[PDB]
This record gives C-alpha cells, sequence and structure tokens, in this order.
RNA sequence: CGCAACCA
RNA sequence: GCGGG
RNA sequence: GGGUAAGUUCCGACCUGCACGAAUGGCAUAAUGAUGGCGGCGCUGUCUCCAGCAGAGGCUCAGUGAAAUCGAAAUCGCUG
RNA sequence: ACCAAGGGUUCCAGUCCAACGUUAAUCGGGGCUGGGUGAGUCGACCCCUAAGGCGAGGCCGAAAGGCGUAGUCGAUGGGAAAAUGGUUAAUAUUCCAUUACUUCUGUGUAAUGCGAUGAGAGGACGGAGAAGGCUAAAUCAGCCUGGCGUUGGUUGUCCAGGUGAAAGGAUGUAGGCAUGUAUCUUAGGCAAAUCCGGGGUACUCUAUGCUGAGAUCUGAAAGUGGUUGAUGCCAUGCUUCCAGGAAAAGUCUCUAAGCUUCAGUUACACAGGAAUCGUACCCGAAACCGACACAGGUGGUCAGGUCGAGUAGACCAAGGCGCUUGAGAGAACUCUGCUGAAGGAACUAGGCAAAAUGGUACCGUAACUUCGGGAGAAGGUACGCUGUUGUUGGUGAUUGAGCUGACGACAGCCGCAGAAACCAGGCCGCUGCAACUGUUUAUUAAAAACAUAGCACUCUGCAAACACGAAAGUGGACGUAUAGGGUGUGAUGCCUGCCCGGUGCUGGAAGGUUAAUUGAUGGGGUUA
C-alpha cells in the first residue's frame, strides 16, 4: 500500500511511497533486455525540441511481448518485476515449450497463473482474444487500433476500457478519457485492468526526486523578459494578456485536434 | 585566472586541419584563398 | 442599426 | 451598395 | 499603551484603508536563512583621548631606471 | 617524489660575458663547440566497441546541398606477458648480472573428426553500510660492530650505527557461490545440433563442484620475537534500498555447408622469431595557459616520526630550499602587529572593525511544536605530576607467561595559572518576508528575485497534441489519458466571497452580409 515516512529531515517530511511485497528482488531476464541512451530532448538537428528534459538514473529498455501471436501454447507467470520505462509492472511468462516472454501485468496476476492466446483462450484475467470473442461488458486492455500492430491503448499503471458492444463489424468502445471510439473487431485485446493502480497517491517530497526521473526545472513565462516569452515584461508582476504558449498557442480551452482522417471513428467525444 | 587558449593538439587538428578543411565547399575556398595570397602554411 | 466598399 | 426599423 | 533620563525607528492596540483582500491567492505557522528592523548579557582602543613598543616602507649612500602631462615662461599678496 | 596534457633540447661537458637576467656576475634555462634518449614484457600502433562523425545504393532539395541503410571510423572504456641489484657527466622494468614469463612460426612423434557471416553461455558492470581474516608499514626487544665523552657523572637498568631480499614456481587454508547425478523425452532457440531451454522418473543434501586472501616450502659480522596496524588483498564478495544500475571482440559449447585419410584439431621434443614509433628534460612550474624568470590557474598518484579522532595542528624525517638589488639610519606619515590606567557603545547610518566564546566527561535545560525538534538551548562542576590499591578488553609462550587498550577510587606534591603552547561554538528576547536543501547578474546587486515538493485549469485517442526542419525526416516515445504538452500558484493549517456587461474561448444555426468562379441581360465600335 502507502507508507508515509517520519519527519526527520525537511526533505523526508512529505515522502509518500506505494510499497508492493509480490515484487521481484533481483535482476531482469538478460535475453530480453537492451540498452536505452538519454536524448536531453535533443533530435537530428541537435536542437531542443521537448523542454524539461535531461539527466535521471540509468535505464535499460525490457523488451515487451505487445503482440502475443503465441496461439493455444499455454503459459505460467514466473515472477512480476519493476520496470524503469513505464508505470505499471511487468510480468515474465514460460510458456510450455520453455520460451520466455515479458507481458503488462494484469491486477490480480500472481506467480503461477496461467495465461492464454488466440480465439480460443479461456476468459480469464490475462489472456489475449479478439474483440469478436469477447462478452459484452468486459473490461480490457492492451487494445489493438491497426490488426497485427499490437497494443496501443489502455496500457499505463491502472488503465482499461470498456467494450459496450459490437455493431456490423465494429466494436463500440468507452476509453479512460471518456471518449466512446469504435475499433475494428479483428483487434486483439487481453481481459482485465492493468497492475499497479496505486501509482498515483505517490508523493515525491523534493525536488531531487524530480530530477532522478530525467525531469529539469520548468521556468514560468511571466517571469522572463519580453524576448523571451509573449509573458515577459514589467515592472513587479503583472501578467495583462491572455495565457498563450512561448510560440503564441492559446493555453486555456482552445482545440488543437486537426486531423480529418479519423474523425468518423469517434463516435463521442470527451466533452459532450 | 583560467584563460580562454587550453590547448588540446587533437582538437587543433579535428577542427582547424588540413582534412577538415578539405572535407566541405567553404573550406577548399579557405585553402584556395591562402595559396592565392602566397601563405607559407596552408594550416595550423 | 449590422455586413461589405475610393489610391484627387 | 446590400438588408433594416 | 510598553520600553529609555530622553525613542521620526521597534513592539501592542485603535480604524479616519489618499490608494488591503482571498491561487498576479488571504490570514497564520514548528524548523531553516553569510535575509530586513528593534532590544539585552558578556566583551572590548569603536569612543572620552590617545601612549609605548615590534616588523615593512619613508629618509641617506652605491647600482639600474619608468609614468600621465606639457603654446612658451624672467610662474608673489590685496583691492578693482 | 612521480605520471597525463602542453612545451620542444631547456638535458650533460668544455669554453665566452657584448646583449638577455629588474644590481654585479667569474654564474645561468644566455652565446659558441661537442655529446646524449638502447624494450617480445612500459606506452603508442594493433583487435573491439560508446556518444558522435562519414556514409555505396536510397529518400529529399532552384543549384550549392540535407538526411539516412549496409558499412567504416571514433576512447575517456574491454583485449598476452619481468622482478631484484649494479653501472653513465648525462639512458635505463630498455644496458649488464641473476632468476622468469607470454605468444607465434618451422621440423618432427603419437592420436582422430575438424569445421560459421548461424544459435547459446560468458565478458556484464548501481548507491550506501558494515563485520571478519590477512598483508604492507611503523615501533620496541634481542643480536653484531664501534664508543667511554673539552664541564659534575657515565663498564652500564649506558650511547650510536646496522640488522627483516622481489617477481616467479609447488602445495592448497580461512572466506564466498550453486543441491548435484545417470536415463527417457522434447508446440522453443532465422535451418541443424550430441549443445542451451522445457518437461518424466529414480538416486542424493557432514554430497557434489566452482572460486579464492594469507601462511609454509622453493627462488636464497649479525640477520631473530612481540605490539600496533591500513585508504591495500579476500572483495567484479556479503547485507540493504529504490531512483533499478554500457556495448562489442578476445574466450567457451554446438552443429550447418566443406573436404574427407589429406587437411584441420591437441599432447610433446627439437630449432628459431616478436616488426615499427615514443623514451632526454620541465609538473601547485623560471620550461605548460596568463605580453614578463608574473604572489593567479592546471587532471591523477605516493606521502614517515611525537602527540592527535584526523590527510586538522605545532615541531621534525627522507628530500629540497633561503624566493637575482644591497648597506645604513631608526623623523612626520602609511601599512601589518602586540600591550595599555579609570570608564565600557558615550563611537557610528549601523557594535563596522576588534575584543570575546572555544576540548573531553558528567550534571542540568524554557516557551512553542508539524512531536522529529527547538537543544551544544540557557547554566554548572572536574581535569597537572607522584605513590599505593582495584575492576575489566585484546593477543597469546610453557590453564595461562610477556606486550598492550578503557575505567575507578584513595593518599601526597608543586605553581598566578594544569584544556597548559598550536588547535578550538559568543549567547538570549520581540518582530516583517520567503516553508525548507538548492540557483542567479564571469568583473559594484546572493536577495524578499528564480526553482521546488504539493495544488488547479486546459489541450492531446496515437501517423497524438507540441517542437525542429525547405523537404526527406527527427525529438515527444521504442511512451499511450495514473501518459504526454502548455499556463498559473507555491510545504503545511484554516480557507478561497460576488459579477459573463467588455475582450478571449467553447457550443449553436434559422436569417442578413460577403471572394474567386459563372455570365442573363443591356449599351457602344467597325461594314455588306
Ligand atoms: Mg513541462
Ligand atoms: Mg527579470
Ligand atoms: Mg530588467
Ligand atoms: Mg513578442
Ligand atoms: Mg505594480
Ligand atoms: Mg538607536
Ligand atoms: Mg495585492
Ligand atoms: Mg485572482
Ligand atoms: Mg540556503
Ligand atoms: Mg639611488
Ligand atoms: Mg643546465
Ligand atoms: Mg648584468
Ligand atoms: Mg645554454
Ligand atoms: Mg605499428
Ligand atoms: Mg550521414
Ligand atoms: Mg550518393
Ligand atoms: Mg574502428
Ligand atoms: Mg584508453
Ligand atoms: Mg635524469
Ligand atoms: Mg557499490
Ligand atoms: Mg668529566
Ligand atoms: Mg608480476
Ligand atoms: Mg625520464
Ligand atoms: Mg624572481
Ligand atoms: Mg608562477
Ligand atoms: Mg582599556
Ligand atoms: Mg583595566
Ligand atoms: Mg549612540
Ligand atoms: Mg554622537
Ligand atoms: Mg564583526
Ligand atoms: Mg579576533
Ligand atoms: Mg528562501
Ligand atoms: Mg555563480
Ligand atoms: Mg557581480
Ligand atoms: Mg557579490
Ligand atoms: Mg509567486
Ligand atoms: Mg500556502
Ligand atoms: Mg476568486
Amino acid at each position: 500500500p502507502i507508507q508515509k515516512c517520519k519527519p526527520t529531515s525537511p526533505g523526508r517530511r512529505f515522502v509518500e511511497k506505494v510499497v508492493h511485497d509480490h515484487l521481484h528482488k533481483g535482476a531482469p531476464y538478460a535475453p530480453l533486455v537492451e540498452a536505452k541512451k538519454r536524448t536531453g530532448g535533443r533530435n537530428n538537428n541537435g536542437h531542443i525540441t521537448t523542454r524539461h528534459v535531461g539527466g535521471g538514473h540509468k535505464q535499460h529498455y525490457r523488451i515487451v511481448d505487445f503482440k502475443r501471436n503465441k496461439d493455444g501454447v499455454p503459459a505460467v507467470v514466473e515472477r512480476i518485476e519493476y520496470d524503469p520505462s513505464r508505470t505499471a509492472h511487468i510480468a515474465l511468462l514460460k510458456y510450455a515449450d520453455g520460451e520466455r516472454r515479458y507481458i503488462i501485468a494484469p491486477k490480480g496476476l500472481r506467480a503461477g497463473d496461467k495465461v492464454q492466446s488466440g480465439n480460443d483462450a479461456p476468459i480469464r484475467p490475462g489472456n489475449c482474444l479478439p474483440l469478436r470473442n469477447m462478452p459484452i461488458g468486459s473490461t480490457l486492455h492492451n487494445v489493438e487500433l491497426k490488426i497485427g500492430k499490437g497494443a496501443q491503448l489502455a496500457r499505463s499503471a491502472g488503465a482499461s476500457v470498456q467494450l459496450l458492444g459490437r455493431d456490423g463489424s465494429y466494436a463500440i468502445i468507452r476509453l479512460r478519457s471518456g471518449e466512446m471510439r469504435k475499433v475494428h473487431v479483428e483487434c486483439r485485446a487481453v481481459i482485465g485492468e492493468v497492475s499497479n493502480q496505486e501509482n498515483n497517491l505517490r508523493s515525491l517530497g523534493k525536488a531531487g526526486a524530480a530530477r532522478w526521473r530525467g525531469v529539469r526545472p520548468t521556468v514560468r513565462g511571466m517571469a522572463m523578459n519580453p524576448i523571451d516569452h509573449p509573458h515577459g515584461g514589467g515592472e513587479g508582476r503583472n501578467k495583462g494578456i491572455q495565457p498563450v504558449s512561448p510560440w503564441g498557442q492559446k493555453a486555456k480551452g482552445y482545440k488543437t485536434r486537426t486531423n480529418k482522417r479519423t474523425t468518423k471513428m469517434i463516435i463521442r467525444d470527451r466533452r459532450v | 585566472m583560467k584563460r580562454t587558449f587550453q590547448p588540446s593538439e587533437l582538437k587543433r587538428k579535428r577542427v582547424h586541419g588540413f582534412r577538415a578543411r578539405m572535407a566541405t565547399k567553404a573550406g577548399r575556398q579557405v585553402l584556395a584563398r591562402r595559396r592565392a595570397k602566397g601563405r607559407h602554411s596552408l594550416t595550423v
């Protein structure tokens, strides 16, 4: 659950950590790990294209199986591990033929559980099925958009979608946004909810804990000169302007979606 | 006081040397200029 | 009373 | 130059 | 009103707010600050009011040897 | 004292003193004339890769050009091997002496499956924290040699000097890790595999293996024991926490194709090889960066004695220096110090500057508090030497001798003063601001400014919004609404009232108005 530290220093007074007992204490599975270098938020040209990025702890990349294309063969959960790159926990599966893989861990999953894939799998948490073969009302995660591409939606620590129902050749689902979308019935999804689910009750407590995760400080535009930001300037504090970004785009309520290729898949908008 | 020069010979050659100037078009123009003027040393 | 219109 | 009231 | 022999500063109230005010946040708050103001104890050359002593210069002799400036100078006071 | 970088002959000898050297110079990092750097083991080159660069084809672009695949470069990281003495005016892990080690070729002798551009293992890696076992090192004792002290004493319970030789080779200990073994099998490992992985049994757990300091042995005039003891070795170990901690080759296992009695492989003997380049000298510096023989800057390594917690500090060791103008005098005034009657902030914008406090042990400590703090709050007592008597810890010769660490009492002696010098917190009351640690105007501003954990609003359904690019493309992100971007506020406590008329933003859609385009009409010019 959630542990609170004693206030022995000013920096520890507001540290609240999420502690799980079942997590693995050891090294990751080496054939499934690779090297990830940092970028500083810079691109091809060497320019900063994302502000407030830089530093942090050295991190590997766990190669996670998002497609789940071993149908029929059943597996057994070996252990649940901490993953530094995502907010969810991962699970090490050992298939019946000997192979080892990583997957996004569902909520109730522990070491020893059975998972399967294909349009023949039993309806159990951790099983990957096409949306064609899933009862209406199900709670799902790791949902595909394109056919064969892999899971794209509802992947973070405690996400889930709801299959509202199939009609014609399209399933209608409801996202964690509130949006109502349609998806092709030949796409796959996993039964259940994502693992961690208590992530958002964590409190960092101190500024260096944000720098550990590779986040650099934010300078308010109000605090600059007129040559750096549209908010710069003034004698004393003043913001006599409608709020905008460093490049002049409105910041409170102005909508920025401009994609006419996909508006037909959107059934209901999140603000309706 | 720390001053500006701070020498390193590998960096000198990699920024200013003969092959650096020959690897671009504006550097080949630097070399053409310096040969037209008659310099006794083309590069650093 | 709103919208649109002149380059002595 | 178009509609008003 | 308090503190001083004596207090344009300080602390506590009053409200007559030239021209406070609730996330360009309001009112407080333990701890922390080479942060702003005010008062004590200790201690003193800060001071009344300066004296003696020690080293490095100054000064004299020997050697080396600058600088900014400069119309030219036979380059005093007072009153006009 | 020693390396890297940088410099480039400054290194050593003979000879000269014009200029150079803040003075003279017979001297010199100055002039002239000669000399000096010796490697299979140190380094570079070489094999391997990071970030990053370049990039055949390719995609993009008026040209010039931009990006990128296969590749190829690029160390600051991975990959063979040598120690101890002597010798030159100047080189020495390079020469010499003794004793080694690594890796390649030939020629042979015996055996027989060898074989990747493929697969697998390994190389392979975080922060902090200790406990144990060692060794270097230091110190004392014993032993050998020499001494008998300009002035009382000094043949001894006296003084001084010396005295513990490496790499390598043999053995295999303390410590650390994994349960191991035959047989049957096998939806996996780009195809195969006898190999890795997954299943089935049976036998095992004071069983199997792996790794690994030290000590012992050898090298090999006195040349032996104790105590203390690492920042070094075991240790790329063990425990613990979350922020979850390079790659590739060298190397090991397996087969594919490929020859196939050949080749290759591996065990040994004999015989030879290991090229090329660097190597002098300077290192908190007069030789490097600062115009100077310039009080500045400059990465890493070693670093003894007494006291000490200590790499702080005082004095010394080994080693190195007295810093390239002197000699006198001892005025005002200036700088840096020391002491000061009686007073004690009256000084001043302001206690600015000085003076003051200072260690260890024990006693003792307020409001307030987020219960941690505040707090070393405030305040106080003891402390030297000599003798006698007590408890205890470590090591351990023959149960415990010798050496050694901590703590007590009593009694006495001396001074103005026992924390002795050096070293080493001043403290308390009220109040504004910012919660706090942190950042900032290189060179007049360190703050109440900036950031911050927490809080809110809003955008964004993934070929995301957003940013960079002319485009190709790239970052966001090998992320997916508990995620990402923008904006304001700024821990925490109690809280955050009313106004949508103005400007924005969001939604709506019946009407008015309005662009290119379209060209119904009407008018004119020319003449049969
Ligand atoms: Mg941001
Ligand atoms: Mg400003
Ligand atoms: Mg300004
Ligand atoms: Mg502007
Ligand atoms: Mg103002
Ligand atoms: Mg005053
Ligand atoms: Mg205000
Ligand atoms: Mg407001
Ligand atoms: Mg601070
Ligand atoms: Mg003179
Ligand atoms: Mg010399
Ligand atoms: Mg001279
Ligand atoms: Mg010379
Ligand atoms: Mg070579
Ligand atoms: Mg390129
Ligand atoms: Mg080309
Ligand atoms: Mg290379
Ligand atoms: Mg290197
Ligand atoms: Mg020498
Ligand atoms: Mg560590
Ligand atoms: Mg005598
Ligand atoms: Mg050796
Ligand atoms: Mg040398
Ligand atoms: Mg000098
Ligand atoms: Mg100097
Ligand atoms: Mg006095
Ligand atoms: Mg007195
Ligand atoms: Mg006064
Ligand atoms: Mg006065
Ligand atoms: Mg002061
Ligand atoms: Mg003082
Ligand atoms: Mg502050
Ligand atoms: Mg600074
Ligand atoms: Mg400044
Ligand atoms: Mg300053
Ligand atoms: Mg603010
Ligand atoms: Mg607040
Ligand atoms: Mg409000």
